[PDB]
RNA sequence: GAACGCCCCGCCGGCGGAUGCCUCGGCCCGGGCGGCGACGAAGAGCGCGGCGGAGCGCGAGACGCGGUGCGGACCCGCCCGCCCCGAGAAGCACCGACCCUCGAACGCAGCGCGCCCGGCGCCGCCGCCUCGGCGCCC
RNA sequence: GGCCCCGGGGGCGAAGGCGGCGCGCAGGCCCCGCCGGACCGGCCUCUGGUGCAGAUCUCGGCAGCAGUAGCGCUACUCCGCGCCCCGGAGGACUGAGGGGGAGACGGGUUCCGCGGCGCCUGCAUCUGGCCGCGGGUGACUCGGGCCUAAGCGGCGGGUGAAG
RNA sequence: CGGCCCGAGGCGGCGGGGGCGACGGGCGGAACUUAAGCAUAUCAGUACGCCCCGGAGGAGAAACCAACCGGGAUUCCCCGUAGCGGCGAGCGACGCGGGAGGAGCCCGCCCCGAAGGCGCGCUGUGGGCGCCGCGAGGGGGCCCGAGGGCCCCGCCCGAGAGGGUGCAAGCCCCGUACGGCGGGCGAGUAGCGCUGCUUGAGCGUGCAGCGCGAAGGGAGGCGCGGCCCUUCCAAGGCUAAAUACGCCCCGGGACCGAUAGCGGACCAAGUAGCGCGAGCGAACGGUGAAAAGGACGCCCGGCCGCUCAAAAGACCUGAACCCGGCCGGCGCCGGCCCGCCGGCCCCGUCUCGAAACACGGACCGAGGAGCCACGCGCCGCGGCGAGCCCGAGGGCCCCGCGGCGGAGCGAGCGCGAGACGCCCCGGGCCCGCCGCGCCCCUGCGGGCGUGC
């Protein structure tokens, strides 16, 4: 709303906050980003390291759905099991009726190892594992599995 | 524009009563590694799918099926899923106080996943003892074989 | 507008100010010249609409409906409810086609003075608005909310009356002027489908009551 | 409240239609109520004013009764006999004060072949409406 | 001193066209529609009313003519004319005609001239009439 | 967009204008008298092309200056009721490369007769190229139409993305 | 002398040509501007010039995309970075996914040879929404120039949208709500070499000139040569829909209200007027309810007075600056009733510094300058919270994908976080990148450590 703005509080002041000595002119520094290596060098080095130059290999066309790679940690695995069933599985730490969790159905590929699991056997099927995700899973009685 | 389009498809639907406004279209897999495991609506049915039920291309076009002879099946499951879709639709079709079907015919629905059970002991004979090393040998197999060949020619040249 | 003519500056040396001038010397093409363009002309690309989340739209309808269940906020909104049995006013009508019969109910209950309050208030408004198709003003009375019964034909002509089918309730009707407490005449089938309507909003729970 | 969307409710367009109306529309817009005595006989409520009728005037500063000498369709006014501007001389001519037809009530009608028929045409349609209702 | 000038203690006059109220107009958005021409278009010139300058309209049948329907008392001045169970002023819609010079502009030119007694421009397609060639043959 | 307790103020006089009290530190607000002759608001929420002494600002009106600066071509006078118009008598001028008599180009009715002074005729007017109302340019022999000059068009075609 | 071939003049029927301030297709094609200079770059494949259609046009049924547990002609909508670049300033596609709409076919070649559209053709025909009409319901009393005003009592309502009428009208009049009529698969080609333009296309995105010129071929976002795999069939053609838009008609608006809004509200605006011409281009809205537009008389234009509620008399209201007549008196602030005493340089501006012999300003009125769109940062408040979300679209209400957040680090192959803590700050430890002891299985691979 125009009626609550700072600029309407300057009616009657000859110069709307821009000063008498300097004033308000068109483009006293130039337009846009120009000057970054000469007269704005003090600005560009203080706040934008690595703005100038080249770095690394280039790919003329990236395949966005090849490089896509979702991930899930082991501390998030038991929340994929619906709440109505988690209690019973913990109740009976079965080796012969352990829960099977296939994480690609939920849309993940690799399993990483942050966190910890409850003391309960469980089977996890995925496309790739990290080394300590496997280590913490075998510590619990679980098995990792690879799936198509 | 929303009112104009609704009026156009109301007039078209009377002119074909009781035919629906849509053709029966197949069920196909969404295409990339990111979207497979779910289905969507395709363009048309293949001639191998049509050979399954007993319809020619001209014959199936007549009773409301879209036919796409440019598509080719990539697997045996692609055929069974769509033959069952053709078989079902032929049941719920009548050919001449009649009902006109709204929206897409036989919408495609993707199920939410479920948990399953199993035995810890029957799953161990599936995997080696060190799975991470097993994966890392396969990931690096081409690269290690190149360095292996390079060394072997460091000594044939060096007698 | 302002830029169909031909005008250029005369420059210094001729004892005149430097604005663009038409052939002959007439001022042109400036906001301070008679006939020139605006300094910053108005454009239709102004953002005319505003966004509101769906949760906050449902809160406003519910809070505006709860205000309507108080006899002290309805009174302080402006209505005349001093001869009314209950301010959550439910009434069984079930079909109304003649305005004469619909006037008889509103009397038979006690909302008669609110519609005459509205009837005797029609007047010509005060400003430029009466050249722009907004010539008369009337005050706002009761709101009848209906579900399955024909009432619209017999109620609509009455001064200061509005009609809402219960499945689609409008916040600009519930809070005229942005003031919450409207007087509402519920049909019986409207009032008895309120919970069904809020059960039809998928994955929605009403906000928590407080002190 | 209006429902038909081919009909303007804009003041500018409505005022322009009152002016610049063609002559057949202006004649209809210069109607007046029939007296009760003629309402019973003809079963009609209003009629378009015409040169030759007898009118009873009220609501004005020139109340009276007389015959319609002239119709000033451009002004939407009618000149009645006996209703004049108060004159200067004792000899000089009368000058009609012009009356708006809606300030009048018709007491007797000029009749001819067309006026009998247009009444009968209008009663039969008003009976179609009275059978539908 | 008076007068001139200046202020206003007040009462009246000029000059000018602000302010207020008013609006057959603009502007913005949306919906329709998408309909010209050698059968002479768009545009231009000249002329046409009882008293007739401008603009609208019309074309030597000229401020209009006819036909089918509708309508039913007027026709801005001065006159004319109409008036009635049909006799018919204003008005409205569709349809049939008239349609001077220039203009793609078509006998040549642009206001002046012809060839021939119908008439008389350029390009293209399909046919047809009459014909040419030391092209290929007979 | 709302409210203004029987539904806000108005021809028993709205908005605006001119004077005069009061209230507020102030921006400003309120009342009264006269004018005017049809519309106008206080409080809450919303919106913006939202407040002038200046820009050699723009458009319009207009003061002092001021009854001021200013009004080549030798020249008019008497009488006729008499104007610088008309008549008579006198005195002068242009001075045959004319302030004379006629054409070409350009102008377009300015031409003529009768009437007239509102505008114009930088003074006046009874004058008039001004205003109103009627009129007006006749060809075998004069010119144009024809011929060609310097030129300019046209021409199966040629060229260029086209024009 | 006839035929066929290649031409010429004439005649008949039919077609073409010009026109438009938009949208659409094909060509030619700038400079200002930005880079704080300026050549590449940008502006812009824009202005403008030329040609050509239609009611739409163009495009179009893969010599396509991909790398999947795969899609499947064209167009349009929502959604988001590869890359190009004095690697500067700047510039910039697309697939997958969600929707609107959905439609498929032909000729050449080959077979048959006049079976054909038969004066032709064997140098190959033929077949395979707008038009009509009805339309309800108010009186009496005060008052006024005039009742749509005030007081008191009623009626209609599927109609209280609105316009007119002598002053605010549901009921004074036209309308408004309720309804009837019509209804076997293409050669000077593809490709290649050199050169010019164009593109995000980078040892070539697309096009073109010239030289050369294939047989199975094309494509897979980095060149060359070899081997595979995956996927298509160019050098010929037709095609509805979803999409875009001025003039003109129709409806609507928190828009302007006569110096505004179109240049143009005014019986005669692209007019009057100006320029050799191309072209330039104004100003001017309002009497009253009714023209009732001004009686009778007296002097020789004036007076008196008539119409009207009123002259409102050439016209609504009628401010300021400036001026004429009558009456009173001889700059701002302060004290006193009042002409004395005391104080007081010309404002705005640039400037170390203005009363300045620094500039602008005779006077008065009306107009007259930080608004809007998009992107980035931070702060505040509302809703919900490991989640969140009125895309587009489909049925102020209902349903509705991406996306962003949730894990980082590394040029990349890729690997991948728990150990403490009201909060804040620091310490310690864990993950990646660079280095390095030691032990081992599936091995330039795993485990356990150390250091910036
Ligand atoms: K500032
Ligand atoms: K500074
Ligand atoms: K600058
Ligand atoms: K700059
Ligand atoms: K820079
Ligand atoms: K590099
Ligand atoms: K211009
Ligand atoms: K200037
Ligand atoms: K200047
Ligand atoms: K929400
Ligand atoms: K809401
Ligand atoms: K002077
Ligand atoms: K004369
Ligand atoms: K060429
Ligand atoms: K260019
Ligand atoms: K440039
Ligand atoms: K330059
Ligand atoms: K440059
Ligand atoms: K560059
Ligand atoms: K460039
Ligand atoms: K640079
Ligand atoms: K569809
Ligand atoms: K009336
Ligand atoms: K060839
Ligand atoms: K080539
Ligand atoms: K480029
Ligand atoms: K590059
Ligand atoms: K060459
Ligand atoms: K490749
Ligand atoms: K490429
Ligand atoms: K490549
Ligand atoms: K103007
Ligand atoms: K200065
Ligand atoms: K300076
Ligand atoms: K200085
Ligand atoms: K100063
Ligand atoms: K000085
Ligand atoms: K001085
Ligand atoms: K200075
Ligand atoms: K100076
Ligand atoms: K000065
Ligand atoms: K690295
Ligand atoms: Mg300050
Ligand atoms: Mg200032
Ligand atoms: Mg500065
Ligand atoms: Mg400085
Ligand atoms: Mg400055
Ligand atoms: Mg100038
Ligand atoms: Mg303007
Ligand atoms: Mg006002
Ligand atoms: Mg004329
Ligand atoms: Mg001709
Ligand atoms: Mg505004
Ligand atoms: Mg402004
Ligand atoms: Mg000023
Ligand atoms: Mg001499
Ligand atoms: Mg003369
Ligand atoms: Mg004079
Ligand atoms: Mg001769
Ligand atoms: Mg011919
Ligand atoms: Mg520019
Ligand atoms: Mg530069
Ligand atoms: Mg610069
Ligand atoms: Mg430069
Ligand atoms: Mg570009
Ligand atoms: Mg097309
Ligand atoms: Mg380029
Ligand atoms: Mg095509
Ligand atoms: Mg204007
Ligand atoms: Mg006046
Ligand atoms: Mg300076
Ligand atoms: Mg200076
Ligand atoms: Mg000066
Ligand atoms: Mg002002």
């Amino acid at each position: 709303p125009t009626r609550i703005r700072k600029s309407r509080k300057r009616r009657g002041h000859r110069q709307m906050g821009y000063g008498r000595v300097g004033g308000h002119r068109k483009h006293p520094s130039g337009r846009g980003k120009a000057g970054g290596l000469q007269h704005k060098r003090t600005s560009f080095d203080k706040y934008h390291p690595g703005y100038f130059g080249k770095l690394g290999m280039r790919n003329y066309h990236v395949r966005r759905n090849i490089e896509y790679n979702p991930t899930i940690n082991i501390d998030k695995i038991w929340s994929l099991i619906p709440e109505e069933q988690r209690d019973g599985f913990l109740q009976r730490k079965s080796t012969t009726e352990a829960p099977v969790v296939d994480v690609t159905r939920f849309g993940f590929f690799k399993v990483l190892g942050r966190g910890s699991l409850p003391q309960c056997p469980i089977i996890i099927k995925a496309r790739y594992f990290s080394s300590d995700a496997e280590k913490k899973l075998r510590e619990v009685g679980g098995v990792p599995l690879l799936v198509p | 524009r929303k009112i104009r389009r609704r009026q156009t498809r109301l007039q078209k639907a009377k002119a074909i009563f009781p035919c629906p406004l849509q053709k029966l279209r197949p069920s196909v897999t969404r295409c990339s590694q990111k979207f497979n495991l779910t289905q969507r609506i395709g363009r048309g049915f293949t001639l191998r799918e049509l050979q399954g039920v007993g319809l020619s291309a001209g014959k199936a076009r007549q009773i409301g099926i879209a036919v796409d002879p440019r598509r080719k099946n990539k697997s045996e499951e692609s055929v069974a899923r769509n033959v069952a879709r053709l078989k079902e639709y032929l049941s719920k079709v009548t050919i001449f106080q009649a009902i006109q079907h709204q929206g897409v015919v036989m919408p495609v629905v993707n199920p939410k996943p479920v948990i399953t059970t199993g035995s810890i002991a029957e799953a161990k004979k599936e995997v080696p003892e060190n799975l991470f090393m097993y994966l890392r040998n396969a990931r690096t197999a081409r690269n290690r074989a190149r360095l292996a060949k390079r060394d072997a020619e460091r000594e044939a040249a060096a007698k | 507008a302002g830029v169909q003519c031909t005008a250029h500056s005369w420059g210094p040396g001729r004892a005149v100010a430097r604005l663009p001038r038409k052939h002959g010397g007439i001022g042109a093409y400036a906001n301070f010249a008679r006939g020139g363009h605006m300094a910053h002309p108005t454009t239709v690309i102004r953002r005319w609409c505003r966004k509101v989340n769906l949760n906050q739209r449902r809160y406003a309808v519910a809070s505006a409906l709860a205000a309507s269940a108080n006899a002290a906020l309805v009174e302080a909104r402006g209505h005349r409810i001093a001869d009314v049995p209950s301010i959550p006013l439910v009434v069984d009508t079930d079909n109304v086609t003649k305005t004469k019969d619909a006037l008889a109910i509103i009397k038979a209950v006690g909302v008669l003075r609110d519609v005459e309050r509205c009837k005797d208030s029609r007047h010509i408004r005060a400003g430029r608005g009466k050249m722009r198709n907004r010539r008369y003003i009337t005050r706002k009375g009761p709101l009848v909310i209906y579900n399955t019964e024909d009432v619209a034909r017999g109620f609509r002509n009455l001064p200061g009356v509005d009609l809402c089918h219960v499945s689609s309730i409008r916040l600009l009707e519930l809070a005229p002027g942005s003031h919450p407490g409207r007087l509402i005449l519920w049909t019986k089938s409207a009032f008895a489908s309120l919970d069904d309507v809020y059960a039809a909003k998928q994955n929605y729970t009403l906000p928590r009551s407080c002190i | 409240m209006k429902l038909n969307s081919a009909v303007t409710a804009s003041r500018r367009k409505c005022r322009k239609a009152y002016f610049t109306a063609n002559a057949e529309t202006r004649a209809k817009m210069m109607s007046s109520r029939l007296s009760k005595e003629l309402r019973a006989e003809h079963k009609i409520k209003t009629m378009p004013i015409r040169r030759g009728d007898i009118v009873e005037i009220f609501t004005g500063g020139h109340k009276g009764t007389g015959k319609v000498v002239e119709v000033r369709r451009r002004d939407y006014k009618i000149c009645v006999e006996g209703i004049n501007q108060k004159a200067r001389n004792p000899e000089a001519k009368p000058v009609p004060y012009p009356i708006h037809p809606s300030n009048c009530i018709i007491k007797e009608l000029y009749m001819n072949g067309s006026r009998y028929r247009a009444i009968k045409r209008r009663q039969e349609r008003n009976a179609e409406r009275l059978a539908r209702i």
